[PDB]
């Protein structure tokens, strides 16, 4: 009875009372420093306290009046002709190369950031000096400087080479904002030291898609990170701008202010075996655990990248909810950038160089020989043969849709912070080598987990992960946040040791609780739920359905049915491997206790009898034969007929037994044989 | 208790082979149970694809590593039998195939063949660990799984996930002129596809020719020929229901 | 199979332990299986620390208690044997520290910790009933919860709760000398993390010593010892496909220490790839240096190290033709603490710009013509000349004779000038100000990498002679010229020289500046000022260049303003305007910091761009070309 026994699976919904924090809008960004967590939000800067999360001081950045000729940071309060508009945050950094400031980037007011000062003795108190970056461009007012950050979507990465504060921004343009006011798709800001605007140092800096492909080819950034003297990015763009079919890519260039010089797209995409997943949804760069350093052939400290890939409805960028993901080794991508792909697989790059130019037609590149170093004719360009990786879930993940995930490592296994698309954060024990069940499976709120969290691990010991939902920030300790939730002893063997808890003979438990002193963690007892059925005969070998749970030997990740056996009385039953599980088992053998031995442990159930069937009086004695008439049976998995015809049966019990008779062309009677799955006692004749 | 698994090893006697390039020895009375203890699994520490035998020691040494390989010295100790394994030497198809160890690192197309420790390109390549005696050995394509196409390997070609490298089956350069018996060859595969009965054994099923009786009519390992001229070659079965079978041979011509 | 855990215990001879203070005996023949079963959970309730055996009684008696239990009488019985659980007695860590289960009852800081039945003084004493299964001793630290930082115990100190406890591995606590066979002690696991058999057991191995036949070598249980005089101490193998195995003992690995020699190596494969035969085996051509070599090294095998110390490490290869292959494979520890030429033999070709070096000879020939600094390798980047930067290269080209081979190593509130300069370096960039500049030969200006966005050469263009940025206020000794050539500094550097296409005539409107001496170290709070074409922080500003005051100041005091900001490394200085907030920021990088020592005034650094602008009561930081002044020297040369 595999449905009743489902309460052996771990209960998915229990609620938790972590420190929550909500806000009045909803959160986009998030960033953690100096004991303090800043929170962007719409029309709003939040910064709170950690192991409370107490809003201790708001600074609220107002909806502002947008009216096509009021300057950005000059204060048009004063006019009455032109649209109450409101901000939301996209860019949060803080610096504290030149001062311990923070910096916000806002939607509205043409994209233009802000700088805020932490006084020396209090660091909360931001509202007090708060400085509009902004540098009217005299010389070349034709573009902007400070004309930083778009509207529909963007990713901006801060850096500090050279002593040179450097904003790495990517931006989502439409065709109808650029006349207005240009922007670009790539783009390398130095701010000025004196932070009071930004400079493009050359117009090598930036890179902007070509003024025909604005409206079409549209590419959003979602993630960027910094390594190895790297500045990758990741984003999603069609292969081809006419397929119109989007796919993940990847951005390599290095962080020298003068321009992007080495800039090198490659396709990126995740596979399950070949079904290819072409959507990414969030990312994470870590460093792995143990465990999986050699399992994906990594040294233990090189930076690796987590990407949750999802297949995505087809001719469009909308991720159809299915999900995988999958670790990409750094040193594997910087491999494949400079020698995996040969010339013949490496083009010129579309949307910036063109169609058709010169540097498409003919151009050697110095892509083995040189790392990096500076030309003044850079090359664009974009490879196809893309990086192929395989799930390290093997599509446990293949219906649900993922949306944020992080990693961190904790003794020799690296653990995963998954998020869905309805608010439910896993903790998944990742690994190649077992499909691995998550730990910890609550629902966290309606909406969807935001892609930005913050995770701090410290002293190895105490940790915890900021996650964004809705207008939700929670702080989840990663350190096992429970595991009353258990009730399968597998499933109590299988949580991962970092918490510690194991099975006292009725419940996962944390170990100090429970008294009875049989807590432990390593063997356990079977337990069987029920026995259906428990009426046998003596000769009725019969198929016995035996619910229960924890039926298989437990082995780290595999379970060995075979080192079952089931002892009744003193013969065993006839177990039969194809339909026992350690969910169930299917045996086929004066009340007896059935005893059931297992690998670990034995159990008895006292559920089972050997009775002796009895067949006393029939209904009717004399009559026609029209065979149509009904029979009433009584006495103490059967079948019953007369003349080689089977009864319809009218009705069933031990007690009563209904049957409809049989027709039969002859006019005498019979003895009628009962078939329960053999042939036991006759009655007598009843005449036709 | 015992396996002739010599049916699937090759014999040359009278010789002897050194590799003093910087092995393990247990005393068994017969060759068969040494070769035995090669074929049992986890039961050799080391992966021996050779091992000679002398009645005369009492002693059995057993080499992890053919003729084939370099650093090896052939010598006349007439005492010493070698014992190959000729499925590294078969360079040839049998079926599915499922146990080929030959030495063949390109695929149909002629893209190298990924290396199974190295994950990039293709990350599916868990396996060396995975199948414990899969002979998987650097670079060489092989059926850990026994899978029917045939031998397939990763290719270092990125596009290409796994092709199939084509291996032309030992039949294909094996003909039989009408007698057969003319034919002195290398196959072994019947018509039931069932391997022969050594000859110098008598054991299971007992027949009336040994080689040292007939010599010169090449009565070795186990090699279908016709021994009294029969049209197609044959020999007994080690199987303990047939006695004997045919085998059968394509024909040349010119 | 069945069980073997007898092996983990240890035994003594002749001796009974009584406690006097109190378990069961079972007529058992097999005191191996005995221990077995006291290892074995749920074998004994109480809680086995050992056991005793006496074969007179052959009766089982599992003891729940050490020797070092208090008041258990030892009894010289020869009939029984006592077998001790090394786990408790050894206590010294051995791989993971998850299950520590040794006696040590210390803090760090030298307390005994206390018992952990012992409520006083400190509350979390219920640890044993919290986590059982861990051995949480009665006073000895044991990890609880598998913690990183490992056992830390609740110190009995009123002041600290509790304090953690250190174990050392046992490998790096045991020792062996060059013999090794007199070195006795209780390391019982082979160079391959297997472990030895006991001595007195003739299984899997029925090996040819009986410890007491051959007493006085210390066979007891699985200690390594040598008998048969190995360099290494060596014991037959528990498991029974490996016959033995050498013992890991440290004197009382692959990454290479000098020439090799007191390095060892178990790799005996070459460059050519020949494996190499033992220094015991005189094979191949009976070499008279393999009978030597035992001499030579007291540490050795069938691998290849370095006996004598040769500069690649030598072995005897199985190819009869040579005697001796180098096994050059293994890597050396690319380089630190070795900023000389000469400590460091770099095997490579290749320079930082990307041109690759040339035949070393003739650079020998010009070199000793030229450089006089008093054999080594034909065409490879280590330097000769143990230069202060470190290992570099020549190369062919003129305009570029040699470079380095890249690799790793250990004015705002200013006042107006009312007379003409010369230092003053004006470069100007698509005919515009960018940068000051220092003048420092008649071909040569010194300036900042921070101040060259494009590398182009077309479009730069300097001025020498003005006292106005624009030049509207002079142009009798502006000087116009092109840009001939850049040269970069050192990694890590942030400096820079170019030199023009033509010279200059040098008079009064223009003048160069000297150097500083190799180690010139500015006395403290000494005087001197920087000159700025920057911002100034002024609304208007006419053009005129501006002059800034300054006082050099240790590098202890800038780390002291800037509250650990500023990570001091040799090659800075730091100068702080004192009480008042004035420094060059914007338009100043390349500036030159020049500071009269005695009776001319000098240049010392160069204004970069670091840590704020113009802060008050903050000091400016620089480089002090005096660490770069060789290297200037050098490259002038050219």
């Amino acid at each position: 009875c595999k449905e009743a026994l489902a309460k052996s699976e771990m209960n998915v919904n229990m609620k938790y009372q972590l420190p929550n924090f909500t806000a009045e809008t909803p959160i986009q960004n998030v960033i953690l420093h100096e004991h303090h967590i800043f929170l962007g939000a719409t029309n709003y800067i939040y910064v709170l306290n950690e192991e409370d999360l107490q809003k201790v001081a708001e600074y609220k950045t107002g909806p502002v009046l947008e009216h096509p000729d009021c300057f950005p940071c000059q204060d048009c309060s004063s006019k009455a002709n032109g649209v109450w508009k409101d901000n939301i945050n996209m860019a949060l950094v803080v610096d504290t190369y030149y001062d311990d400031q923070l910096i916000s980037c806002g939607s509205v007011n043409r994209g233009t950031c802000q700088r805020h000062v932490f006084p020396h003795n209090h660091t909360a108190d931001i509202q007090s000096e708060v400085h509009c970056i902004f540098s009217p461009q005299i010389e070349e007012p034709s573009q902007c400087p400070d004309c930083v950050v778009s509207a529909l979507g963007a990713k901006v990465l801060s850096s500090v080479k050279d002593r040179f504060i450097n904003f790495f921004v990517g931006n989502t343009i439409n065709s109808s904002y650029f006349p207005d006011h240009p922007l670009h798709s790539i783009s390398v800001r130095r701010l000025k030291e004196t932070k009071d605007g930004f400079m493009f140092l050359t117009d090598q800096s930036y890179i902007d898609v070509l003024p025909e492909f604005r409206d079409s080819y549209p590419i959003k950034y979602v993630h960027a990170f910094e390594s190895n003297n790297f500045i990758y990015f990741l984003t999603v763009q069609r292969e081809t701008l006419d397929a119109q079919t989007f796919h993940t890519r990847i951005i390599r260039f290095c962080s020298i202010n003068s321009g992007l010089h080495s800039y090198m797209e490659m396709p990126l995409e995740c596979i399950l075996t070949k079904e290819v997943f072409n959507i990414l949804q969030a990312a994470y760069v870590s460093k792995p655990g143990a465990q999986l350093a050699r399992q994906i052939g990594a040294s233990l400290n090189d930076d690796i990248l987590f990407g949750v890939f999802a297949q995505s409805k087809p001719d469009s960028a909308e991720p159809m909810d299915r999900s995988a993901m999958c670790a990409f080794p750094i040193k594997y991508v910087n491999d494949f950038f400079n020698k995996i792909v040969n010339k013949n697989n490496v083009r010129c790059l579309q949307h910036f160089y063109g169609p058709n130019h010169e540097h498409c037609f003919n151009r050697t590149l110095l892509r083995n020989s040189s790392g990096c170093e500076a030309r003044r004719d850079e090359y664009r360009t974009e490879f196809t043969t893309a990086l192929q990786r395989v799930d390290l879930f093997m599509g446990q993940f293949s219906e649900v849709l993922l949306t944020s995930i992080s990693t961190f490592i904790k003794g020799d296994l690296t653990i995963a912070n998954l998020g869905t698309s309805e608010g439910r954060f896993m903790q998944v024990v990742v690994s190649r080598s077992g499909p691995s069940t998550p730990h910890v499976n609550f629902l966290l709120d309606s909406h969807p987990v935001s892609p930005e969290v913050i995770v701090e691990h410290t002293l190895n010991q105490n940790g915890y992960t900021l996650v964004i939902t809705g207008k939700k920030i929670t702080k989840i300790p990663l350190n096992g946040l429970g595991c009353r939730h258990f009730q399968s002893c597998s499933q109590c063997l299988s949580a991962p040791p970092f918490v510690q808890c194991g099975w006292c003979h009725d419940k996962c438990v944390r170990s100090e609780e429970c008294l009875s002193g049989t807590w432990t963690q390593q063997i356990c007892l079977p337990a069987i739920y029920k026995v259906f059925p428990n009426s046998a005969p003596l000769e009725g070998g019969t198929r016995l359905t035996i619910c229960g749970w924890d039926f298989g030997f437990r082995r780290n990740n595999k379970f060995d049915l075979k080192k079952t056996r089931v002892l009744l009385g003193n013969e065993s039953c006839t177990l039969t491997l194809s339909e026992s599980t350690m969910n169930t088992l299917k045996c086929t053998v004066f009340n007896m206790s059935i005893i059931i031995s297992n690998g670990h442990g034995t159990t008895q159930y006292s559920t089972f009898s050997y009775v002796d069937p009895v067949i006393t009086s029939i209904s009717p004695k004399y009559g026609p034969m029209a065979g149509g008439t009904l029979l009433t049976l009584t006495g103490n998995s059967r079948h019953i007929s007369i003349g080689g015809k089977t009864c319809t049966l009218k009705s069933v019990s031990n007690s009563i037994l209904e049957c409809y008779t049989p027709a039969q062309t002859i006019s005498t009677e019979f003895a009628v044989k009962l078939k329960i799955d053999l042939a036991n006692r006759e009655t007598s004749i009843f005449s036709y | 208790k015992r396996r002739n698994t010599i049916h699937e090893f090759k014999k040359s006697a009278k010789t002897t082979l050194i590799k003093i390039d910087p092995i393990k020895t247990k005393k068994v009375n017969t060759a068969d149970q040494c070769a035995n203890r090669c074929t049992r699994n986890k039961g050799l520490p080391f992966t021996c694809k050779a091992f000679v035998f002398d009645k005369a020691r009492k002693q059995c040494l057993w080499f992890p590593f053919n003729s084939m390989s370099s650093g090896v010295k052939k010598e006349f100790g007439h005492e010493f039998d070698l014992y190959e394994n000729k499925d590294y030497i078969r360079n040839c198809i049998i079926g599915k195939g499922r146990s080929y160890k030959g030495t063949v690192s390109i695929t149909k197309s002629g893209i190298k063949c990924q290396p199974w420790s190295s994950m990039i390109p293709h990350e599916h390549s868990f396996l060396p660990s995975s199948y414990r005696g899969k002979d998987l050995q650097e670079n060489y394509c092989r059926n850990p799984r026994g899978e029917e196409g045939g031998p397939w390997c990763f290719t270092s070609n990125p596009e290409v996930r796994y092709e199939v490298c084509d291996i032309p089956q030992c039949s294909e350069v094996e003909c039989m002129t009408c007698n057969g018996e003319s034919y002195r060859g290398l196959m072994d595969h019947t018509e039931s596809g069932k391997i022969c009965q050594r000859w110098d054994h008598q054991t299971p099923h007992r027949h009336k020719f040994l080689p040292e009786r007939y010599p010169d009519k090449g009565f070795d390992d186990n090699y279908c020929r016709n021994p009294d001229g029969q049209p197609r070659p044959w020999c007994y079965t080690l199987d303990p229901h047939t006695r004997w079978e045919y085998c059968a041979i394509k024909t040349c011509a010119d």
